[PDB]
């Protein structure tokens, strides 16, 4: 059981860079899939970046090469770096954890058990 | 050491070799991690009576005095992660009746004393992974009644004894991945209630564990990389509320009809490689499934109630199995991806895809789809990707596919009619069976897999006006002069010398080549500016075959006749063989005929280009037929050249001199005009040289019939024998 | 309890315990390394040594003497280190050569080679 508390992110103009952090507080198992999910206004949650225990990373096609996920299990944190934020990128962002499977972590929200509260990212054009 | 106002002292990385001194009397946290501490002396923490978070990870700690941690009755977290600690300290941690999280993972733990984990009752999280533990501790774990999370993950565990976790009543998460677990007794998980996550990911399990039936509430089951092959019926009877089953990448053969049945909360069901399963799974009661993937197996039918249930289904991938009939997919409004590859589906009915809103990707490749209804895709609105490659099609609908962004039709060689670009206004990737169908879309930029290039033109067959007129002139002069020579030579109806007969036969072969180029130029004229529709019909029909046979036969017959003429000239120089030479000429004609007919026996020789010329070939094929013909012609030219130089050597008669000079001029011209074509045919075999296809086609078209159109001009203008024959013909007609 | 350490023979004297505890042993600590059990003796009298360290020396314990005698003959230059003396009174654990099970320790003594 992980609390999975995320912080960072806010109103940033287009073309900027934004960094989100997510610190787990409970069990904090350093050998599971971790992912970032975007909740658009009126749409459903979609995965955008997943990382294995080893460090292998997968991205969604809409943000591939533009975002960067990184897990620092020494400090028990997950991080997402965004560059050149388009106005389409305004959403809610959640960090999610799951059980161990070294396979490329599925981007489906039902693969993840522990969810954060989310944090608002508004990209005004 | 750096301090902090919130009573959280951080001494990590300071290089200390002992507990820091001079610190405040009361602290709540301590972060002495990277400072190399070999051992903890007795009462090293007596100065801190209110510490509640001790982090001794990182440093190579090897010894902890039994009284070192004494007096720490308020400790909550103790992290001994990356230390030496060959054994679990049973005496040092004893008496700490307040801590809730214990980390002992990265140590080289090999034994656990039976008295360990004694006297502490508030423990909730326990790390023992990345150690070398041969057996699961039983008594020390039984000493913990309030443990809520345990990880015996990366040890050297081999088997799980029965009743190993009896006293861990309030345990929720159990990780046992990445060890050598081979056997689980049927009572190993007895008494392990409210266990929501079990992680046997990368162990060596051959038989499916029945002990999971002892877990009433269980969400995640993770037997991922094992040797499990058969999943029995009712394998998940004891776990009615599981959501995740991970079984990917293990050798499966049989799954059981009702293995995944009455699992209401199950979300995904992915089975791959289970080739021994016959019937479709009994999924009644499993209605929250969102994506089902099935193996390559012997499943031939789909239940008609597939969409009546599974209202939330989002993706189905039946794929490699052998499905024959598709039920009506009405309903399944959330379905987005349908994958049916390498099935055996013989037609697409009108109502098969009725409805199916939000259906984006449709794959139907590698099936035997001979018929598609006209309005099969009419209802599909947001469809984006369509893959019907290698489906043995004959006609393709247009309605309802306006929104496609990718269309695949590679293997439908029987599909020959052009596809209008007015219907597909949003294509970005297209793959059509024939290169002539793609240029109607030109290249929003449309990328077509079969490149149109210059060897598959769809505007003009011959190309530029200069090439068109040169070909026209060559055809006219060849036909007329060859016909004139044939008449003026064979109209004597008298004794025919071998040289004159051979000249007549070469004229006949050149007339045949002229007929070939006339066929080509008539096709170009009647298909001026609109060759896109003509190309497929021409290449697939018998017209291309007969044109290619005519060209190859004429060229080979001319070469062989020229060789026999050289041999006859050499024999005449040496010194009566009319019948012998006639038989040899017939042999040459039949050899040319069989050489021309061999491409018809072989597969798709003449379909390479609308010119129907096999030996002008692409980079990839490099055909045995063309290479053997090129080598045969080359060695033939070398033989006739060397024998004629021998003729000069033995020769330092006026009619004989004229005949040998005319034959030598024919030899020289034919060698010159065959050299570039042979060079371009041999060019694809070497990757160093790259030549533009337009220039290749133009040179081939200009030089291939050039000897045929040139030889009669030489014979008419520079041989007095022709003048004598013309006088004889005039006397005969008058 | 109190334990004081005093061919070379060294004797650990411990008068703290009322009766002789079981699984009482000796340990050698390399400089800045872990300590390994050279010898240990149970209440019954069974003795356990290390297979590579097993040699000329043996442990001897007498209840009347209350002194653990460890005599080494033909000592080796690679054997010299600090020697401790550990005991364990409480019951409920198997005998062994690991430091975790032991509950009390002495001061230790250096040794010299010839």
């Amino acid at each position: 059981q992980v609390q999975l508390q995320e912080s960072g992110g806010g109103s940033v103009q287009a073309g900027g860079s934004l960094r989100l952090s997510c610190a787990a507080s409970g069990y904090t198992y350093s050998r599971t899939c971790m992912a970032w999910f975007r909740q658009a206004p009126g749409k459903e949650r979609e995965g955008i970046a997943t990382i294995n225990s080893d460090g292998t990373t997968t991205y969604a096609d809409s943000v591939k090469g533009r975002f960067t996920i990184s897990r620092d299990n020494a400090k028990n944190t997950l991080s997402l770096q965004m560059n050149s934020l388009k106005p389409e990128d305004t959403a809610m962002y959640y960090c999610a954890a799951a059980s161990l499977s070294t396979r490329g972590c599925s981007r489906a929200e039902w693969e993840y058990r522990y969810w954060g509260q989310g944090t608002q990212v508004t990209v005004s054009s | 050491c750096s301090c902090d106002g919130d009573r959280r002292v951080d001494c990590s990385g300071k290089g200390l070799t002992a507990v820091p001194e001079g610190l405040s009397a009361f602290t709540q946290a301590l972060d002495i991690s990277m400072n190399n501490i070999t051992q903890l002396p007795e009462d090293a923490f007596k100065n801190f009576p209110f510490l509640e978070e001790l982090q001794l990870a990182g440093n190579d700690l090897s010894f902890i005095h039994p009284k070192a941690l004494s007096g720490l009755k308020e400790l909550k977290v103790l992290t001994l992660q990356n230390n030496q600690l060959k054994t679990v300290p049973s005496e040092a941690i004893r008496g700490l009746s307040a801590l809730q999280s214990l980390r002992l993972d990265a140590n080289h733990i090999t034994s656990v004393p039976e008295d360990s984990f004694e006297g502490l009752v508030q423990l909730r999280h326990l790390w023992l992974d990345d150690n070398s533990l041969t057996e699961v501790p039983v008594h020390p774990l039984s000493n913990l009644p309030t443990l809520q999370a345990l990880t015996l993950a990366l040890n050297k565990i081999s088997s799980i004894p029965d009743f190993a976790f009896t006293n861990l009543s309030s345990l929720v998460v159990l990780h046992l991945h990445n060890n050598k677990i081979r056997s689980l007794s049927q009572h190993c998980f007895d008494g392990l209630d409210n266990l929501e996550t079990l992680d046997l990911n990368y162990n060596n399990l051959g038989e499916f564990p029945q002990a999971i039936k002892a877990l009433p509430s269980l969400k995640e089951l993770g037997f991922h990389s094992n040797s499990i092959s058969v999943i029995p019926d009712g394998a998940f009877d004891g776990n009615p509320l599981l959501r995740t089953i991970h079984l990917y990448d293990n050798p499966l053969s049989f799954v059981g009809n009702s293995a995944f049945h009455n699992l209401s909360d199950l979300h995904s069901l992915v089975i791959r490689g289970a080739s021994m399963v016959q019937q479709f799974p009994n999924l009644t009661g499993t209605v929250h499934l969102e994506s089902l993937t099935l193996t390559g197996t012997k499943i031939s039918s789909i239940p008609n109630n597939l969409c009546q249930e599974q209202k939330m289904l989002r993706t189905l991938d039946l794929s490699y199995n052998n499905i024959r009939d598709l039920p009506s997919f009405n309903g399944c409004h959330a379905l987005e991806e349908i994958s049916l590859q390498r099935n055996q589906i013989y037609q697409i009915k009108e109502g098969t895809f009725q409805g199916l809103i939000s259906l984006r990707i449709l794959d139907l490749s590698r099936n035997l789809i001979h018929e598609i209804h006209s309005r099969a895709f009419a209802t599909l609105g947001p469809i984006t990707n369509l893959d019907v490659s290698f489906n043995e099609l004959t006609s393709f609908p247009t309605e309802g596919l306006n929104g496609l962004n990718q269309l695949k039709l590679v293997g439908n060689f029987k599909l020959k009619e052009a596809l209008a670009a007015k219907d597909f206004v949003n294509l970005r990737s297209l793959s059509v069976p024939y290169a002539y169908q793609c240029c109607a879309f030109w290249g929003i930029i449309i990328h077509c897999t079969p490149s149109t290039g210059a060897f598959k033109p769809c505007e003009y067959l011959l190309g530029s006006w200069m090439i068109r007129l040169t070909v026209w002139f060559i055809f006219l002069v060849a036909l007329f002069f060859n016909l004139l020579v044939i008449l003026t030579t064979f109209a004597s109806c008298t004794s025919l010398p071998s040289s004159k007969l051979f000249i007549g036969l070469i004229s006949v072969s050149n007339l045949f080549m002229g007929i070939y180029t006339g066929i080509l130029t008539f096709l170009d004229a009647v298909s001026w500016g609109r060759f896109a529709e003509f190309g497929i019909w021409w290449e697939t029909g018998s017209g291309c075959k007969v044109a290619g046979f005519l060209a190859v036969f004429s060229s080979e017959s001319a070469i062989f006749l020229l060789m026999l003429a050289t041999v006859e000239r050499s024999l005449s120089a040496k010194d009566n063989h009319l019948k012998q030479f006639r038989v040899a000429a017939l042999l040459a004609f039949l050899g040319a005929t069989v050489a021309g007919c061999f491409p018809l026996f072989h597969r798709g020789e003449y379909s390479a280009s609308p010119l129907c010329l096999p030996f002008p070939t692409g980079e990839t094929p490099s055909l045995g037929f063309t290479v053997t013909l090129v080598l045969l012609n080359s060695l033939a030219f070398l033989l006739m050249a060397v024998i004629y130089t021998k003729l000069y050597c033995n020769l330092e008669e006026n009619s004989q001199s004229s005949m040998i000079k005319h034959v030598a001029w024919l030899i020289f011209t034919n060698c010159i005009f065959f050299c570039p074509v042979a060079f371009f045919s041999f060019a694809p075999l070497i990757t160093a040289i790259s030549i533009s296809p337009e220039i290749m086609k133009s040179v081939t078209l200009i030089f291939f019939p050039l000897p045929a159109c040139l030889n009669p001009v030489l014979y008419v203008f520079f041989n007095p024998k022709f003048k004598e024959d013309w006088k004889l013909l005039k006397r005969r007609v008058t | 309890v109190q334990l004081v350490e005093s061919s070379l023979r060294l004797s650990c004297a411990a008068s703290g315990y009322t009766y002789s505890p079981y699984c009482m042993g000796w340990f050698r600590q390399a400089p800045g390394k872990a300590r390994e059990g050279v010898a240990t003796v149970d209440l019954d009298g069974s003795t356990i040594y290390a297979d590579s360290v097993k040699g000329r020396f043996t442990i001897s314990q007498d209840n009347a003497k209350n002194t653990l005698y460890l005599q080494m003959n033909s000592l080796k230059p690679e054997d010299t280190a600090m020697y401790y003396c550990a005991s364990r009174t409480r019951a409920g654990v198997t005998c062994g050569l690991n430091w975790a099970i032991f509950s009390y320790w002495g001061q230790g003594t250096q040794v010299t080679v010839s």
